[PDB]
């Protein structure tokens, strides 16, 4: 899909699940191939050290006839990702029901021993996981189409900060053009 | 799920011949703290209750020869058997730490091939 | 007008403005001090306990009789209520059950949602007695059956009579709502602590019986979805307790 | 029902023992016993998952180690220090407070 | 390294300085045949890698021309080549000690992968020079500050 | 509370790059590597390149920096008593 | 003057009035707002942590050499505040170790009861390193020894070292106090949190260490029992933390 | 602890022999909420691993005989053996659900006596 | 004792002495075996110049049941060591009764023809002896140990200074580690 649009959109399939997965990641802006090329990650790989908070918005690209809730988690640094949907209730949760909103703005809380945080070192299970389950499924009438589509946005806020610039992982040319 | 594939699954061999037996594993069983592999091996003698041959992947244990070593690294992994003897016929089970439901591989059966 | 709740640093649900169903007239409190019996003070737990503890969903389809689950074990496995329910001895608490479902506009039905203080239930077998592990699941639902029920220590579960030999249309008497799905979507009820002592142990006593029956069935057409989440989240109200020791019991 | 194949271990050392239960660890805990051929049954020690508690006799205490994990879903049992007293039949059982129910095969424990 | 300073440093448990670190360069002709004879001047680059930069492989490497690492041009004859550098550390301090571990899990190796790293310093030469070879030794006098 | 002059425009857009090293000559044969030429474009370097094209418009002025070091060419007729070097940078 | 201290709804010790250590000169405290660097808020369980964790008694005989627990590992089954160590990711807390004995006017000897800072510890064998193991057990003092150890993985328990390669009658720089059984009983150091970060994760990271050395050793006549037993008795002070999840490790 | 006492420790008897056993507690597994003893019987047969054949003290399992009887209350109890047959010849062990150690008794072993 | 803990100790048996000797060093604090390892004596190693007092404390770490008397004599720099406890008596002393107090301070003036005076230079008979004589021995119950221990804590005072910092004589190793 990464040679496609079919890489920005996170397929809702209708029918019957409503025990499974949707999506998930793991929290690091700039490191995570999730991240590291959007706007606030591509700023984030021209420095060495970050410190702030994400904002992550969900857009619900379906249509105004469809119905149905998600859970959306959140993990702790220090935690495991939830394996089901009642381990993910009962950590950090908002449930998103998506007949009455289209969009579920998700800000992510700055946590971390120290002052700034280094963008190209990795810390496994110390960034934090972000999961979506099935909470209901999706409800539609005749004469809508049953699978829909999920947007997400990021960006940074406005406590964000950086440090010790340096060269960008990306390029990797060396010698001049031509 | 983590699931533990041997191959081959058995073979016969005769006396003095040095036999292999690879477990692969459908994730690596690596992890980034301690750089420690999370593979067990088994030998469960015919009609008898397994024991300890490798723990860590890399380990011996006490009253084990060199015939039962570890080896490999990340997802793929064999045990070493380099001069067979007459305490080796039997099935081999290989494990791992890492996943909690703790799965066992599918077992190779070492067998014996006489005259 | 879909205003946020939040209840302690873990729980976000998200609601309409609608109705709510406050007990008998009385909203949960703190014991005072013409009330108790006991020889200490409470200490209630007041930091730790107040947040939403969403239930699994269940499926209304087409030929569904009624769920019930027993209170205060529906709570059993439920994070910190669960244990204040293991290392205590007495306990007294109120509750806001929450319950709402999720359909469109091209399907139809009603549920009768009751809070039935001391639903004691009778047998499937006459000249017999019940089981505790009948009575209710820890967690789950337990169904109403349309037919008759005929094990020997199970309950009658048959759904006309509610399991209390009683008319099933009678049970609009004690704390009630209708979710009917034309009109309304939610229903909440807030239940007071109700007993005949000041404080009971939460292990052999069931406080009160959440039933839900659908009264008219429901139905939908071949596109549409053919089930309609019932989602219940329960919020405990004043916890307070007497007697730590370790969990005597399970 | 299940249990670890036939291994061979090494005295002073430890042995990891396994078991599989297709009932769901809930309301009621995982036993483990030690059977001597000349003598009887012993228990080393249970591990409830309904609550999550871990206990063991006092026989057995600093030997054995109980730990039951959730996605798994199979008991463990480790026991350390192996001498010639310790190589028996270890048997896994279940336990819903109601009784002690089965316990089927297990790996004779041969420390040599 | 240097056990009459790591004394010194280790009386204390929590240190937070800035360094002054001065740079003693002299070069010498080797001996042997094609000798450097009319040598015009030697220019040193001095390369400061912040922790975590792009460090040199060897000679002739990018790392050496990425900006990132700051460096000084220095040429022989003059005054010798200082620069400071601050506290740099995700802590509040250094710390000397550390009776802890690396990872979370309590793995790896006590007290090494600590956020007490102030960097690399990487010195060459600037000359292309063909005939003749030039052997400098360097002299790092290092110096806390506030 | 953080600061974030760090990433200013000035802060991520003024730091010295070396763009151009070329080679030149001090004595005879073809005309053409007895001096060096540079046209001053921020497009040769890729490095640079991708920090100037976060941006559509630009306005700044030039401070450019020199570093020549020389050396004696090997073979016969050697520079022996070479007296000083001087060096024409014309813009 | 047999004032008795009582912390929580569970604690009651009894001691005189003598003379206690606080720290480097700081009284224990809460996390101000120019001091911390994490997103979110502390939420300190004030309410349930601050109580008086006994430990098991040693037995000071004739011919022992000291004994050393390392924190906050020494706490890690210790009720509740173990439990905070298990579903937290960061933590930051003050003690107020208190350690007691209980000998004669016939008894003779001397205690150095010390709190060190980041008490790194070298091995036994040079050219290789500790374990986890051999630092601390979980509840249980670490013996030092009079000769020296020779293992692989262990740690360097002479006494006149300190495990640390220093001298040991200069552990005097660090928080302490002597008991002199000819004068003195008890003994009381009031630890701040000292870290370079201001919230660390409280399972790889050993704070501080409390080690008690015999400088005299303990005389006794014929008819007197062979030993004094030193309790220890540490209550956490002003903990909170940050990080709310599962048990990720242990 | 609570021990298990088991007398006789083992018999040899015939067929068609009725036979008993006692298991007497060091205390009365009957708790007054139920009354319900805590009491389990267990035959492990010549080689095999145990299966059940009482529990609660007084209720059977499905495939097994009425020769296989709990009886008793408080403190001491038997397994009435009724018509012996050839399946009986075995070890037999009891239990006890009260007590947190979980001891089994000495251990019957009803041995069988041939012409 | 230098490889044991017995270092620390000074033994004060018990019996029919009465006119010997418990111990006795000479007061020169960073050159003394018996100073030039403690935290005074670790600091003046790394000066050259020191000036100020020295503060002794001696702590009786015996039963409480227990009873005696010490004569603890300071001499001058240029003066000779006490030879007996009548010596002793007529110089500088104090009576340290154990039965009365169990730590006797005991703090030793700063006497110099010169400002400050260098550490590592050794001048003999120019510093000063601190002796302990027995007075009247140990008097203890039938019950109580008759042998005793006491232990002895320096520091430094108030008007303490130190000048022209070198090297510590105690590190030897030149070469870099590795």
């Amino acid at each position: 899909n990464i040679n496609s649009m079919e890489a920005y959109r996170i397929p809702v399939t209708g029918g019957d699940q409503l025990h499974t997965q949707v999506f998930g990641f793991q929290m690091q802006p700039g490191l995570n191939s999730v991240f590291k090329r959007t706007l606030l990650g591509e700023i984030l790989n021209y420095y060495a050290h970050w410190s702030g908070s994400v904002k992550l918005t969900f857009v619900f690209c379906g249509s105004a006839m469809a119905t149905g809730k998600f859970l959306l988690a959140y993990s702790p640094p220090g935690a495991s990702p939830p394996q089901n949907r009642k381990q993910a209730m009962l950590g950090t949760h908002v449930i998103w029901d998506v007949g009455l909103q289209s969009s579920c703005v998700l800000c992510i809380p700055w946590i971390s021993q120290t002052h700034y945080r280094l963008v190209q070192q990795d810390e496994y299970t110390s960034a934090g996981y972000v999961t979506c389950w099935y909470q209901t499924g999706l409800i539609v009438p005749p004469g809508a189409p049953p699978s829909c589509t999920i947007l997400c946005f990021a960006s940074a806020c406005n406590d964000f900060s950086v440090r010790n610039l340096r060269d960008t992982p990306f390029i990797e040319q060396t010698q001049l053009l031509q | 799920d983590i699931v533990m594939s041997q191959s081959p699954s058995s073979l016969a061999v005769s006396v003095w011949e040095k036999v292999t037996m690879s477990c692969k594993s459908s994730q690596s069983l690596l992890y980034s703290n301690t750089q420690k592999n999370y593979l067990a091996w088994y030998q469960q003698k015919p009609g008898q209750s397994p024991k300890l041959l490798i723990y860590w992947a890399s380990t011996r244990e006490s009253g084990v020869p060199d015939r039962f070593t570890g080896s490999g690294s990340g997802t793929d992994f064999t045990l070493t058997i380099s001069s067979v003897k007459a305490e080796d016929l039997a099935v081999y089970y290989c494990q791992q730490y890492y996943s909690y439901p703790l799965t066992f591989g599918a077992g190779t059966k070492l067998e014996l091939k006489r005259a | 007008r879909v205003r946020s709740i939040t209840l302690g640093n873990s729980t976000i649900t998200t609601q309409e403005c609608a109705n709510v169903v406050v007990g008998y007239g009385v909203w949960p409190s703190y014991l005072q001090d013409n009330e108790a019996t006991a020889e200490d003070q409470p200490t209630q737990p007041d930091v730790a306990t107040c947040r939403f503890y969403t239930l699994d969903s269940i499926q209304w389809q087409k030929e569904s009789d009624g769920w019930w689950w027993k209170f205060p074990e529906a709570l059993k496995n439920m994070g910190l209520f669960g244990q204040n329910m293991e290392y205590h001895y007495l306990g007294r608490s109120g509750y806001t059950i929450h319950v709402q479902c999720n359909a469109s506009k091209f399907h139809q039905g009603c549920l009768l949602v009751v809070c039935v203080p001391e639903a004691e239930m009778g047998c499937s077998d006459v000249e017999r007695e019940v089981v505790a592990a009948s009575l209710s699941s820890e967690d789950t639902a337990k169904s109403f059956s349309r037919t008759e029920s005929n094990g020997q220590h199970t309950v009658q579960t048959v759904v006309y009579n509610a399991g209390m030999g009683v008319g099933v249309g009678n049970l609009t008497i004690f704390p009630h709502q209708w979710i009917n799905l034309r009109t309304n979507n939610s229903a909440t009820i807030v239940m007071p602590y109700i007993n005949s002592v000041p404080m009971d142990n939460m292990f052999r006593h069931y406080n009160f019986t959440l039933m839900i029956i659908p009264f008219a069935k429901l139905e939908y057409t071949e596109q549409a979805s053919n089930y309609v989440p019932i989602t219940v989240t329960v919020a405990p109200m004043c916890a307070e307790y007497n007697g730590l020791r370790l969990a005597s019991h399970q | 029902l299940q249990q670890s194949g036939a291994e061979l271990a090494r005295p002073w050392a430890s042995v990891k023992i396994s078991c599989q239960a297709f009932y769901t660890f809930n309301s009621y805990g995982m036993q483990w016993v030690k059977q001597r051929p000349g003598q009887g049954l012993e228990w080393i020690g249970t591990i409830y998952p309904g609550n999550g508690q871990t206990s063991y006799n006092q026989r057995f205490k600093g030997k054995a180690t109980l730990t039951a994990d959730k996605s798994p879903s199979t008991a463990y049992m480790q026991l350390i220090s192996l001498t010639s007293e310790d190589s028996a039949g270890c048997f896994c059982a279940v336990v819903p407070t109601v009784d002690f129910d089965y316990w089927g095969q297990g790996t004779l424990v041969t420390v040599s | 390294q240097m056990v009459q300073l790591r004394r010194k440093f280790e009386l204390f448990t929590y240190l937070r300085f800035d360094m002054e670190i001065t740079f003693v360069i002299t070069s010498t002709q080797d001996p042997g045949t094609q000798l450097a004879q009319d040598m015009p001047v030697l220019t040193h680059q001095i390369m400061y890698i912040p922790p975590g930069g792009p460090v040199p492989n060897s000679a002739t490497d990018f790392a050496w021309q990425s900006s990132t690492n700051p460096s000084i041009f220095w040429t022989e004859g003059c005054a010798p080549a200082r620069m400071s550098v601050p506290f740099i550390s995700i802590g509040n301090a250094y710390s000397n000690f550390y009776d802890g571990w690396s990872h979370f899990t309590q793995e790896g190796v006590y007290g090494f992968n600590s956020l007490n790293n102030m960097g690399h310093i990487y010195v060459r030469h600037v000359n292309e020079q063909s005939l003749g070879v030039s052997t400098s030794t360097l002299r790092v006098y290092f110096k806390p500050k506030h | 509370y953080h600061s974030r002059t760090e990433s200013s425009i000035e802060n991520f857009l003024c730091r010295a790059a070396c763009v151009y090293i070329a080679t030149y000559k001090s004595a005879g044969g073809t005309p053409t590597e007895r001096y060096a030429s540079w046209r001053i474009n921020t497009r040769q370097m890729v490095q640079l390149r991708r920090k100037f094209e976060l941006f559509t418009y630009l306005r700044f002025d030039m401070e450019i920096t020199f570093v020549i070091t020389s050396t004696q060419d090997p073979g016969t007729q050697l520079a022996q008593d070479m007296p000083v070097l001087t060096h024409q940078i014309m813009y």
